[PDB]
């Protein structure tokens, strides 16, 4: 006769960690790569010689 | 020091015994990254076969 | 012989795409003048919660 | 797993004009601890003598 | 389960000289937690008049 991990059940509490859980976010290559504008509206002219 | 080990009386035959002894586990965090899903975080380099 | 291994561009800006955006197996790379892009950002961002 | 957003239009009425519903996904990776072990057993009178 | 438990002899080499060895054991019971709910809808004049 002796106790098993089995017949000591949910006294033995199983644990948690949030070690793996965090990924970095990674952004928008365009956005590091062109020169940005700042729109005030929804459309915006450029004109280029043509 | 009073154990018995194998068949080793361990006090009466007068020996004593070091019990070493560590307990570990081990996780490899291969989920998603931004690039997309089921990606394993390690590449091999092997010997050619037979 | 590796000839490459300190190869650095002439002065480009090198930008790596890791949103996983860049698909598989139809382009390497890509040169531009950057002067001639530009990427408006008429909102960045924004959460709403619901 | 992760989301997918898209583009959209403007109405009231297209479906094209309806924002999309999406999902993340996450799973679990696990550590379990293990026993490694071993018993060495000498005599107290050579332990004294070396 | 109970251990059971047994009246012990002072004895060096008689069976009734042993002390005896038992287990105990447990099992598991979950509390699940389940939504019970309901909606009361209103016109907003009666409860600002109320």
């Amino acid at each position: 006769a002796d106790i098993s991990r089995s017949e000591v059940a949910t006294l033995i509490q199983e644990a948690y960690a949030n070690d793996l859980l965090a990924s970095a976010k990674k952004g928008s290559t365009v956005l590091q790569a062109f020169p940005t504008v700042n729109m005030g509206t929804k459309t915006t002219h450029l004109p280029v010689l043509a | 020091d009073q154990a018995t080990v194998g068949s080793i009386n361990l006090a009466e035959r007068d020996m004593i015994a070091l019990r070493l002894k560590a307990r570990f586990a081990y996780v490899l965090g291969n989920g998603a990254t931004a690039v997309g899903d089921n990606k394993t975080p390690v590449g091999a380099v092997v010997p050619d076969g037979s | 012989n590796p000839i490459f291994r300190d190869e650095s561009f002439n002065g480009f800006g090198t930008y790596f795409n890791a949103n996983g955006a860049w698909p598989v197996g139809v382009a390497e790379a890509l040169v531009v003048d950057s002067s001639r892009v530009r990427i408006g950002v008429r909102q960045d961002i924004t959460v709403k919660f619901l | 797993t992760l989301p997918g957003a898209s583009w959209v239009s403007e109405s009231a009425t297209e479906p094209e004009g309806v924002k999309p519903t999406s999902e993340a996904t996450w799973a679990d990776r696990t550590l379990v601890a293990e026993e490694v072990a071993v018993i060495i057993p000498v005599h107290e009178n050579v332990v004294d003598d070396a």
